[PDB]
RNA sequence: GGCUAAAUACCGGCACGAGACCGAUAGUCAACAAGUACCGUAAGGGAAAGUUGAAAAGAACUUUGAAGAGAGAGUUCAAGAGGGCGUGAAACCGUUAAGAGGUAAACGGGUGGGGUCCGCGCAGUCCGCCCGGAGGAUUCAACCCGGCGGCGCGGUCCGGC
RNA sequence: AGCCUUGAAGCCUAGGGCGCGGGCCCGGGUGGAGCCGCCGCAGGUGCAGAUCUUGGUGGUAGUAGCAAAUAUUCAAACGAGAACUUUGAAGGCCGAAGUGGAGAAGGGUUCCAUGUGAACAGCAGUUGAACAUGGGUCAGUCGGUCCUGAGAGAUGGGCGAG
RNA sequence: CCCAUAUCCGCAGCAGGUCUCCAAGGUGAACAGCCUCUGGCAUGUUGGAACAAUGUAGGUAAGGGAAGUCGGCAAGCCGG
RNA sequence: UUGGAUUGUUCACCCACUAAUAGGGAACGUGAGCUGGGUUUAGACCGUCGUGAGACAGGUUAGUUUUACCCUACUGAUGAU
RNA sequence: GCCGGAAAGGGGGCCGCCCUCUCGCCCGUCACGCACCGCACGUUCGUGGGGAACCUGGCGCUAAACCAUUCGUAGACGACC
């Protein structure tokens, strides 16, 4: 579809994307800006370390109350969180970009994630109930995502 | 992009091939599965697979 | 004691025609399964909600994944129109590019720096006259013929109105 | 003898300019069918506020919180998937004024079976009172039906513009 | 079929409210409190790790014994 | 620059100790710090006033004291150049 | 090569030699160099500061921090030992 950021080359480029991925949109921002930059196997390796907690995801824009943690000393920053169920969405698109690159014919091995972008989805409805009988929205914040990677040797 | 497309036929083919492959490796290892509790639940697990397979494929026909 | 058509009235009913009216938060509450959904024990209260395309041609088939979801492929003039789908603004957000950053930010006056494009810049205006320098016409004046028009106190010409 | 599918309205624009200004004209993009200049005519005609109206969205904030009633653990199965489903083994609670077994009012299909995992069940679910398919309530003796109770209510009559 | 800490009314699977029937063993005066059997459940809209402050609900305090405070509020003593 | 008896008290007054028991301010410091005795809603009693409803800086008794998760400040804790 | 400098330390003085010219400075002779045709940021500090990547060699260098773990002299979490 039409993404944001086009590659610079078609061939040696795989695209993925994600549309109402019932996750959080701020936990999958930070772990997003995680793997921007990353390796595929340097990615699937720190995701799995992320749901391990032998890894960190660096909390940097949305970090109220964010506690703080010593595996966050890696990225010069304080504070960081190990999501769970937003290492494993991206995980499944790292999955779905990888046999998106061996229907072209890329080397998996010398993939770098090169675009990683997270959206803010149409929130999802619910309510709650609050004290004197008042009814309260509980919203849903769920995200689109897309990424693309790139051989880059 | 032309280029990709002038090729398409081509990768369909060999994504096919690998998946002939990887379905023959599949049953060859069912198949020297010594034993027959394992080769049993390997197998019912096979078939299940492929049935929803053929469901889905009959709900996305749908 | 009584009757009596016509001229006269009509925001209900059936059937019509029209408009310097509104154009989906407007116009009836209601353009739509609207006095519907819903609330109230009741009397009553009472919404929101139109738009794919010319035609569903509504994405076969391959592929990862359990699936939603994708990547290809195809339909169409167009999916940058993909079943709440015309156009798709603002606030708000994501990412990319460029700059910047300890007196919150923003602001008016003045410059400088960098960018972005524009001038389609990069040898710089044309025009009249005259002089000379080399060429080319079927060419000027003056006469003759025909047509046309203006004016005429043609002192005061003929005939009209 | 206006403009327009050789692209109108609308919208976007680090592009060129005009006007003191209200505003306007060009270029590029997007879009897909209507639109404007002048002379007059008409008006439901110009928004920053009104604790304005309706709709949409932010910071707060991944924060408050998901803390009443003692309590969970091990192995196995189904499954892509198990702290939460199912079986079994432990340990515990309720402790006959019960967290048991049956009914009245009320609900109305919540009952039972199979499947589903979109939404919902303020985590998750392989589960549910969710969703989708189908089933299910059998009477001379159990009740209604009948009788009157407090009371309600016609006729006759009376009153009353009705 | 439910008849109530999830089938009803409270906007809800809401610590509230809502009419009855039956009614075991021990202790004990006892349908009190506490343990148990029949029957039921899985801790009441979640788990894991920590064991700071401040809370909330329980406790115990040398010597003194209302000096505290508007006031013995609260707690404590007493208890068959 | 104190410990207490009385008062809701501020004030006052007295006992005791002491070196001394000086005076004050900060929105008459300080209620998202407490308390709530007084004052100062609605209930009631008495007295005086009013024909009456009612009134009384006149007594009496009972009377809901909400929210911080924001920004700053402060206290500690990471880190930044 | 020897000397002397510590307040935030001197590329200074001196020893020598085997190098090399009588040019360097004043006053004159002698002619020349783009004389770019009147014209602006000229002339230095400047082998500037930073940053990349290059060639060319000479000498040489082969580490730590954090996380995970562990401890409890420490602790809400980070932090610390
Ligand atoms: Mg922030
Ligand atoms: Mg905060
Ligand atoms: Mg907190
Ligand atoms: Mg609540
Ligand atoms: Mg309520
Ligand atoms: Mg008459
Ligand atoms: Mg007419
Ligand atoms: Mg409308
Ligand atoms: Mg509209
Ligand atoms: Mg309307
Ligand atoms: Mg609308
Ligand atoms: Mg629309
Ligand atoms: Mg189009
Ligand atoms: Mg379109
Ligand atoms: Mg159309
Ligand atoms: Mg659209
Ligand atoms: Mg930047
Ligand atoms: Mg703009
Ligand atoms: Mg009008
Ligand atoms: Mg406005
Ligand atoms: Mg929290
Ligand atoms: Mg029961
Ligand atoms: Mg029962
Ligand atoms: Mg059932
Ligand atoms: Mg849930
Ligand atoms: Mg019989
Ligand atoms: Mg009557
Ligand atoms: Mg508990
Ligand atoms: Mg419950
Ligand atoms: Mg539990
Ligand atoms: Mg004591
Ligand atoms: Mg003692
Ligand atoms: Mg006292
Ligand atoms: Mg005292
Ligand atoms: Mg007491
Ligand atoms: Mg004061
Ligand atoms: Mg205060
Ligand atoms: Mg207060
Ligand atoms: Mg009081
Ligand atoms: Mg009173």
């Amino acid at each position: 579809v039409r993404y944001s950021l086009d590659p610079e080359n078609p061939t040696k480029s795989c695209k993925s994307r994600g549309s109402n991925l019932r996750v959080h949109f701020k936990n999958t921002r930070e772990t997003a800006q995680a793997i921007k930059g990353m390796h595929i196997r340097k990615a699937t390796k720190y995701l799995k370390d992320v749901t391990l907690k032998k890894q960190c995801v660096p909390f940097r824009r949305y970090n109220g109350g964010v506690g703080r943690c010593a595996q966050a000393k890696q990225w010069g920053w304080t504070q960081g969180r190990w999501p769970k169920k937003s290492a494993e969405f991206l995980l499944h698109m790292l999955k779905n970009a990888e046999s998106n690159a061996e229907l072209k014919g890329l080397d998996v091995d010398s993939l770098v994630i090169e675009h990683i972008q997270v959206n803010k989805a149409p929130k999802m409805r619910r309510r709650t109930y609050r004290a004197h009988g008042r009814i309260n929205p509980y919203m849903s914040s769920p995200c689109h995502i897309e990424m693309i990677l790139t051989e880059k040797e | 992009e032309n280029f990709l497309k002038l090729t398409h036929v081509q990768r369909q083919e060999a994504a096919q091939s690998r998946r002939e492959e990887k379905k023959r490796a599949e049953k060859e290892r069912i198949m020297n599965e010594e034993d027959p509790e394992k080769q049993r639940r390997l197998e019912e697990a096979a078939l299940r697979r492929e049935q929803k397979k053929l469901e889905k494929k009959q709900m996305k026909m749908k």
